[PDB]
């Protein structure tokens, strides 16, 4: 690669440090043309640094850029809660290469957090279309690992559901999760039990939540 | 200093749209400008860019399939013959992406390179109950259900609800069509009192929707 960006993800505790590496394969224009970025979910990349060591505005000096030629690196001291986000380099190496290093996710360690579960059937206006959607949602856990396994009338559902995680909180540092599984309106008026079972690091044991079909 | 595109959307493959970007708060045509995308998931590239003399270079993979231009007030990126490799969002940025003058970037807006139709979604309810309670606090949400293409944006109660509030990437459901959940936790002894109004906005269908949610009568 023209540049390359490692590693793909570093961790430390909030007041660590994480340590960012990114090597060109020729020097970069006037020996520093090198900037670094984060970036969060939804938005633009904002510039930290450039000139190798040069602050943006408004950047904190905590975002320290070092290196010279080829090699260079960016180190994020004092980390906050707020530097979760994925950081990439940028050169420009003469003969008009402009380039991205491929980026790196910084996750912000944090005391392990069991998820608080809850499950909601579907609703009456969504059943009158055909299609009933239950769905589990796991909140503010951590790490991000999680499992849920779906069971209706005890039958284990496999392939017919779908799950989506949010970016690491900027705040607390923690992931939400939510899962959805998706029946015929038909399917759905023939079972009772609909159950949602939780594993992750912070459970000593699985946690199940459940309703059953038409029960207030 | 601000930097505004426009021009993004849903595209027949094989067709050709056009990006635009405009500046508040300097004079654009002292700079070059580059285009930068950044397929879902996946890492910045950078595009190519134009001096102040009208002057465009491009990455080596982009030739042929972008052209960018200028006027004194604008910069425009042409996709030509785009797949739906080219699906991506894609940035306008000032300068040059090692440049110190790349402090200043478009929001972005994303391309979709599909054939499918533009579809606005249905939203439903996630109801709080016994099964969505816990210590004093309840979960409830809305379920934005097959709409097309991305993005669609939630907030609540106009945007006086933040706190506690999480809104889901979008999952391809295996139709096509998008889905997301939007969810957030209040107390239990506010469920009767309370009004909790998700608003759902999908600007692609020019879509707007306002549900209220509620404990179901059961």
């Amino acid at each position: 690669l023209d540049m390359t960006q490692t590693p793909a993800s570093v961790s430390a505790a909030v007041g660590g440090t994480v340590t960012i590496s990114c090597q060109s394969s020729r020097s970069v224009w006037n020996n520093n043309f090198l900037s670094w970025y984060q970036q969060k979910p939804g938005q633009p990349p904002k510039l930290l640094i450039s000139d190798a060591s040069k602050l943006a505005s408004g950047v904190p000096s905590r975002f320290k850029g070092s290196g010279s030629g080829t090699q260079f690196t960016l180190t994020i001291s004092d980390l906050e809660s707020d530097d979760a986000a994925t950081y990439y380099c940028a050169g420009d190496l003469s003969d008009w290469i402009h380039t991205f290093g491929g980026g790196t996710e910084v996750v912000v360690k944090r005391t392990v957090g069991a998820p608080s579960v809850f499950i909601f059937p579907p609703s009456d206006e969504q059943l009158k279309s055909g299609t009933a959607s239950v769905v589990c949602l796991l909140n503010n856990f951590y790490p991000r690992e999680a499992k849920v396994q779906w069971k209706v009338d005890n039958a284990l559902q496999s392939g017919n559901s779908q799950e989506s995680v949010t970016e690491q909180d900027s705040k607390d540092s923690t992931y939400s999760l939510s899962s959805t599984l998706t029946l015929s309106k038909a399917d759905y008026e023939k079972h009772k039990v609909y159950a949602c079972e939780v594993t992750h690091q912070g459970l000593s044991s699985p946690v199940t939540k459940s309703f059953n079909r038409g029960e207030c | 200093e601000q930097l505004v595109e426009s021009g993004g959307g849903l595209v027949t493959p094989g067709g050709t749209l056009t990006l635009t970007c405009t500046a508040s708060g300097f004079t654009i045509s002292n700079y070059h400008m580059s285009w930068v995308r950044q397929a879902p998931g996946k890492g910045l590239e950078w595009i190519g860019f134009i001096d102040t003399g009208g002057s465009a270079a491009y990455a080596p993979w982009a030739k042929g399939r972008f052209t960018i231009s200028r006027t004194s007030t604008t910069v425009a990126l042409k996709i030509t013959s785009p797949t739906t490799e080219d699906t991506a969002t894609y940035f306008c940025a000032r300068g040059a992406p090692a440049w110190g003058t790349a402090n200043v970037w478009g929001q972005g807006t994303l391309v979709t390179v599909s054939s499918a139709s533009t579809k606005g979604p249905s939203v439903f309810p996630l109801a709080p109950s016994s099964k969505s309670t816990s210590g004093g606090t309840a979960a409830l949400g809305c379920l934005v259900k097959d709409y097309f293409p991305e993005p669609v944006t939630v907030s609540w109660n106009s945007g006086a609800l933040t706190s506690g509030v999480h809104t889901f990437p979008a999952v391809l459901q295996s139709s096509g069509l998008y889905s997301l959940s939007s969810v957030v936790t209040v107390p239990s002894s506010s469920l009767g009192t309370q009004t909790y109004i998700c608003n759902v906005n999908h600007k692609p269908s020019n879509t707007k929707v306002d549900r209220r949610v509620e404990p179901k009568s059961c």
